[PDB]
């Protein structure tokens, strides 16, 4: 499943982001917020890049949007799965690692996975639209 | 113009009121059918509960709003054990009567206006007049009787659900002790206030039903005019509901507030 | 459940197309101006005629309860809080869903039953860009303006009523308005008004475009529009009230 | 605009001391203790007047009382 | 319209309701998210809370 | 005349809900027996002052 | 009889408003003033 | 059936008038049809004949009483000898065909349930709906709604029947079926049927009398033999459907053998009285018209 | 004019089907009429031809392109050949007749205001509205509304015209006037006029081709001469308005000279090609029908 693969990749990325953010906040609490935002931007950028590629991977296959597959649903499912899996595994690791900032299991499963999924969905949708519009110009008039 | 319209609506309401015994003695089955239709909705809205479901959801929302805002403000100040004593009063004074009035107006009144407009356009009112049947007595008086029969259960459910929502939000989401909430709720709540609130809601429902039946009975312009009639009836109903509740609360508690805390 | 879910999906797809047309295609200024003025002329006198008695009632109740309590000088705080965070957005909900959303639904249903939507579609025009977008933007703009006016008129009427009728001190009313109301309260009120107007416009337009014709389809569509608007706006109001009290002024 | 000190510090209509025949006095207070305008002027603990302006002149507050 | 009455409304409804639920959840706890607003947490030992919340 | 028995079903379910809601409101929330005086006996007291 | 009915309705509304205002002011009940 | 003597009728919806002066004398028991171009307010005339609408002047007498100016109590008794079929039946969607049909005689007559069922089933089988009494008006077609409205009109033994555009929403075949049913009804119960329509097949085949409304006036009313042999340009143009004539492109710019009642039905008493009346009138007609009518009657 | 092919067309409003296997081939420039009993779903067919509705099955080929398979991007151009007259004209009430007529021009072409006014005045004069362009749709009659809709449809030089129920609310005199106008515009423009109606006067004088729908089926489609000399019970019942035949009481239970274009108008080329095809069809007609068609064509 494409959505499953994207969700696993983005869950691993979010876990790495959480580990790096925890280490940076513990090292220098003063700039902590900045570090977090920076890492988040990186995460977003990554998603965006893939989204752009995916847009091309759609827009080359079909010359019109109607024949194109609905990538929005796939990216929404991938983001939701990434958020849920990342929250669950981060909560599991946090039981043995105190540097991460993990809340209760239900919170990480639902409330913060919602944030992760929404951010991933919005970035992926923007990237897919930009990728399709990249070669929309190249389409014959 | 304005005087002519006032006279027309006055004649309509007078003729609708004076025919209530006629519909009571002659159209009992129609009254029961309209009671069922108003209580359980009609069309695509009847599958979810009709009027009951909409009233319940809106009253639950209003009670949750009361509980959340009151508990937040009192916790910020510090005296947060009074929350129930606050919420009850609000639910009897301002929130539940007006909110139930607006929801009842929307659902029941818009349905009645749409039905009467469809009957007027489809020449069913003319069909009734041809068959020697008082169209106003058959339709408007029956709607008024059904609304009067159905309003007391509807407002009882509205009050119950508002109280339940406020208590649940305060004592579950905010983790306040149920005993303190029940004490401050039952200590400062007077049944006299609830009885007068029920009287207000009954009068308000009668006025709303009369207004919506007036707007839907004289509909014109084909199917297009029905929507405009619904909108105008809704505006008038909102104004009338707020004005009636204001006047009743000013009259009842103008001199005696019916509330004692200090000496 | 499948049919209501399909209707919800149609509404969401229509709203997404409306947003895409707003952010991509050129904007219709003439239609936006016309719809803004229409909404103002249909829902300006009712919103004041509903806000004034409601705020007078709230002020009367608060004043009598506080006077019996003993703290009658802190009535301005509760007055300002209620008028800003709840009374304004709720009167906006009522007088927008009842008047403007129903008028939009009736107008678009009239266009649909008269085959004017089909007339636009056969000419190659997408009716969404030409019709829905100006109406949604006008709904949002009018909701914002009406919320501001409702809050101001409610506060002024409460002041006048409390001072000249219940003989409370004017200085206690005006100096306590800012005690519990601040920038977060007005900001969340503005957010509430904008979201309420946008949702009301979207629901009205979607119900108007999908009218069933017949002899009662327009009236049924308007009634369903009104019910859906009331339910959705109350739910959104609950959510936004929770969010706002999280960022409270006193805390 | 320039002298806007807030909604609490603007004179308000009505009340004792605002009708015709009311007399205006200037009270040179050592300090005002964060007193706002439109506050109550009391004789024998009876509210019979209003304070209009609390402008500070030469760093000694002066209150206009009607 | 043809576009509104298409045979894809179920997937659109699922996606839209999930998106709206996600937006509501994010708005509810926009400040409490640890991946965005994280600060070190210190601890202290006390004899009594003393009404602390 | 009429008697579709679906209207009858709506009527009976509405009546059941009405009775349940009215009884619950009367007993557990309004406490009508307490207000009326059911199951209680009357007592009096004399005070030097009301004490508020 | 439209004009007469409208006049009656307006008179009824004005009387209702006057009565509720008098009840708010407590005009009906009589009390004694002590100095 | 009973005679309707309209005289000096005039309707005006504000400044714009519908017709100026309509003077009729509808024969008792004979089918009559009113014709005209679009926008001439024929349905307004149909409504005004029963008292739903109020013409500004004129008089409409059923039997010997002017129903235009009479106490409202007597109107609900005058309308007892009436049966109206609207453009779509005007049925009530809350109750099925059986209850819709039984409503007029449930309200007035103090009859038992079994007699009510007998008469309702009889009148439902009369209009070609034997076993469709349990269906609601929303589950049937427009022609079925017209049949149900007619059946509801036939329960209380009407003396006058009004038909409002029977051709609406029906092709020529089903319109021919409904016209045959109307002729059968008049042959059986002998009720004064009056129809308002602009159809030509109905105009030439169904009625015993015909009238014409053109330019907010009444052109002429008379038996089918008189009108179908008329030299009036408007009447000839409309009846033959000619493009060339006084009738313009829009409102601003302005002998058939007749179908017989179904074999087995009682002999239609309207035909003989119509023939006698046209025989009496014949001596005041153009010689060509007189010759044509004499040839038709023989 | 352009030939329109329809192959295996089917429709369904839910479980119930409107019609199925509607196969036909509308010629180029020839006035054609689709008729049948009420409730057969003919306006649905008319709307499905242009693309307002999406049939469940079939193929509608216009100028060699399957209009049901073409994407929405291409449909912006295919509908340029079309001109649609609805039952009430579907005029926009917010703008007057002049603006309604000029609207497709201002939306598609790049012409100046003077050329727009010239074309609009010419087309309003064509449909008998020379000095009536300043009125609004809400203050004109139904016939004038149909004329204004036709005028709006006649400004972009359409190759296909779809008239939906031109007889609605019109007495036979005004219907005859509108039919004469449609014959004239087909004479002048050769624009493949297609009409949907159950009228008999229209379906005996106007068309060059006719088809009939009965019980969710197409009984026959063919030229005027072939359809007016067919011994088919449904067609012979309907075209004469008889009472005895397959068509029942209601939906639940189921040659005349052609209108000649007015003098002072260009010769119609539809009649010649229609007769040329009629001869090839007569090659396979029944002998009585063959004799009738030979008598008719040789007048």
């Amino acid at each position: 499943s494409k959505w499953l693969l994207r969700g696993v990749v983005f869950a691993t990325a979010m876990v790495i982001v959480r580990l790096l953010q925890g280490a940076l906040v513990n090292a220098s609490p003063g700039n902590a917020i900045w570090f977090s935002t920076g890492l988040l931007v990186l995460y977003a950028i990554g998603v965006a890049v893939w989204g752009v590629l995916d847009g091309r991977g759609d827009a080359r296959s079909n010359p019109d949007p109607d024949r194109r597959a609905d990538l929005a649903m796939t990216w929404l499912l991938a983001g939701l799965a990434a958020g849920i899996l990342s929250g669950a595994v981060s909560w599991f690791i946090g039981l043995f690692y105190k540097s991460i900032y993990t809340e209760s299991l239900l919170n990480e499963i639902t409330t913060f996975a919602a944030f992760t999924a929404l951010l991933t969905f919005l970035v992926a949708v923007a990237g897919v639209t930009i990728g399709r519009w990249t070669i929309d110009r190249k389409a014959p008039p | 113009r304005f005087l002519d319209s006032m006279g027309h609506v006055a004649w309509f309401v007078v003729q609708a009121i004076v025919h209530v015994p006629h519909a009571f003695r002659h159209y009992r089955r129609e009254s029961l059918r309209l009671v069922a239709e108003i209580g359980m909705g009609t069309g695509a809205m009847a599958v979810i509960g009709g009027t009951v479901a909409i009233i319940g959801f809106v009253t639950l929302s209003a009670g949750s709003l009361i509980a959340i805002q009151g508990f937040a403000s009192l916790g910020n100040i510090g005296v947060e054990a009074f929350t129930g004593f606050f919420a009850a009063l609000a639910n009897i004074r301002v929130v539940a009567p007006v909110v139930t009035g607006q929801a009842l107006a929307a659902t029941v009144g818009a349905g009645a206006t749409a039905e009467l407009g469809a009957m007027r356009i489809s020449e069913e009112v003319d069909a009734l007049e041809v068959m020697g049947i008082k169209s106003i007595s058959y339709l408007v008086s029956t709607r008024i009787m059904a609304g009067a029969i159905v309003i007391i259960p509807l407002y009882a459910m509205a009050i119950l659900l508002s109280f339940m929502s406020a208590q649940l939000v305060t004592t579950i989401f905010y983790s306040q002790s149920v005993g303190t909430y029940e004490h401050y709720f039952h200590t400062f709540l007077r049944v006299d206030d609830v009885m007068w609130s029920f009287l207000e809601v009954i009068i308000m429902s009668v006025i709303v039903m009369l207004n919506h039946c007036y707007f839907g009975y004289f509909a014109s312009g084909g199917a297009v005019g029905v929507g405009e009639a619904v909108g105008r009836s809704m505006r008038t109903s909102l104004i009338a509901i707020v004005l009636v509740v204001l006047l009743a609360s000013l009259a009842l508690y103008g001199t005696d507030p019916n509330f004692n805390l200090t000496v | 459940l499948e049919k209501p879910l399909a209707t919800v999906g149609g509404f969401f797809k229509m709203s997404v197309m409306t947003g895409k047309a707003l952010f991509t295609r050129p904007f219709q200024w003439k239609e936006f101006v016309l719809q803004s003025w229409f909404l103002i002329r249909v829902a300006f006198l009712p919103t004041l005629a509903v806000s004034i008695p409601l705020t007078v009632l709230i002020i009367f109740t608060l004043n009598i309860l506080l006077a019996e309590f003993g703290a009658a000088d802190v009535s301005g705080a509760g007055a300002a809080l209620g008028a800003v965070t709840q009374l304004g957005p709720l009167v906006t909900v009522l007088v927008v869903a009842g008047a403007g959303s129903t008028a939009i639904c009736a107008d678009l249903g009239a266009r649909t039953v008269r085959e004017e939507i089909d007339a636009l579609e056969v000419l190659g025009i997408d009716p969404i860009e030409r019709l829905v977008v100006p109406r949604v933007v006008a709904s949002t703009f009018v909701a914002f303006m009406l919320n501001g006016a409702v809050i101001t008129i409610g506060l002024v009427g409460g002041f006048f009523f409390g001072v000249y009728i219940q003989n409370v001190s004017a200085g206690a009313y005006v100096s306590t308005l800012t005690l519990l109301t601040g920038f977060p309260e007005v900001l969340i009120s503005v957010v509430k008004a904008t979201l309420f107007g946008m949702i009301a416009g979207l629901v009205g337009c979607y119900r108007g475009l999908t009218v069933a014709g017949g002899s009662k389809g327009v009236g049924t569509a308007v009634n369903e529009t009104l019910v859906l608007c009331v339910v959705a706006l109350f739910a959104v109001n609950v959510v936004l009230t929770t969010i706002g009290v999280r960022f409270g002024t006193g805390r | 605009c320039g002298q806007w000190r807030g909604i609490a510090n603007v004179p308000l209509p009505g009340g004792p001391g605002t009708e015709s025949g009311s007399m205006t006095l200037y009270v040179q207070m050592p300090e005002t203790l964060a007193l706002n305008a439109n506050s109550r002027v009391r004789v024998r603990d009876v509210f019979v007047g209003r304070v209009r302006k609390i402008e500070l002149i030469n760093w000694v507050p002066t209150l206009t009382v009607d | 319209m043809r576009t509104l009455q298409g045979s894809d409304r179920f997937r659109k409804g699922l996606m839209g309701v999930i998106v709206v639920a996600l937006i509501i959840g994010v708005g509810s706890t926009l400040t409490s998210v640890p991946m965005l607003f994280a600060v070190p947490t210190y601890y202290g030992q006390f004899a009594d809370t003393g009404g602390l919340n | 005349m009429l008697l579709t028995r679906f209207i009858k079903m709506q009527l009976v379910i509405f009546l059941t809900l009405t009775l349940v809601a009215l009884v619950v409101l009367a007993l557990f929330y309004l406490r009508l027996p307490t207000w009326a005086g059911l199951g209680m006996y009357k007592l009096n007291a004399d005070l030097p002052n009301s004490g508020g | 009889p439209y004009k007469l009915a409208g006049l009656i309705l307006g008179l009824v509304g004005v009387l209702v408003l006057a009565l509720t205002w008098m009840q708010f002011r407590g005009q009906f009940e009589d009390k004694v003033q002590l100095t | 059936g009973v005679q309707i003597d309209v005289t000096g009728l005039s309707k005006s919806f504000g400044s714009s008038k519908i017709w100026e002066d309509v003077t009729m004398s509808i024969p008792a028991g004979e089918v009559s049809v009113l014709l005209g171009p679009s926008g001439t307010g024929k349905s307004v005339f149909l409504k005004s004949l029963i008292g739903l609408l109020r013409p500004e002047r004129g008089s409409i007498v059923i039997d010997g009483t002017d129903i235009l100016q009479c106490s409202a109590k007597e109107l609900y008794e005058i309308r007892t000898l009436f049966g109206v079929l609207f453009q779509d039946g005007a049925l009530f969607g809350s109750m099925n065909i059986y209850d819709n049909t039984a409503f007029p005689l449930r309200e007035h007559t103090k009859k038992s349930e079994s007699e009510i069922r007998k008469i309702v089933m009889e009148k439902l089988d009369l209009v070609g709906m034997p076993n469709d009494g349990h269906k609601f008006p929303g589950e049937i077609s427009g022609g079925m709604r017209k049949r149900a409205g007619l059946a509801r009109a036939l329960v209380l033994d009407p003396e006058i029947i009004l038909c409002d555009e029977p051709d609406s929403g029906l092709d020529p075949v089903r319109t021919a079926y409904l016209s045959q049913l109307l002729i059968d009804i008049n042959a059986q119960i002998d009720a004064t049927v009056l129809i308002v329509t602009h159809n030509i097949n109905i105009a030439r085949t169904v009625p015993d009398n015909m009238g014409m409304l053109f330019r907010k006036q009444l052109v002429m009313f008379g038996p089918r033999e008189v009108l179908l042999t008329s030299e009036e340009p408007v009447v000839k143009q409309f009846l033959n459907g000619r493009r060339i004539g006084p009738i313009g492109m829009s409102e601003e710019k302005d002998v058939p053998p007749q179908l017989q009642a179904t074999p087995g039905m009682p002999e239609r008493k309207a035909v003989a009285r119509r023939k006698a009346r046209v025989r009496e009138i014949l001596h005041t007609l153009p010689p060509a018209a007189q010759a044509a009518i004499l040839e038709e009657l023989d």
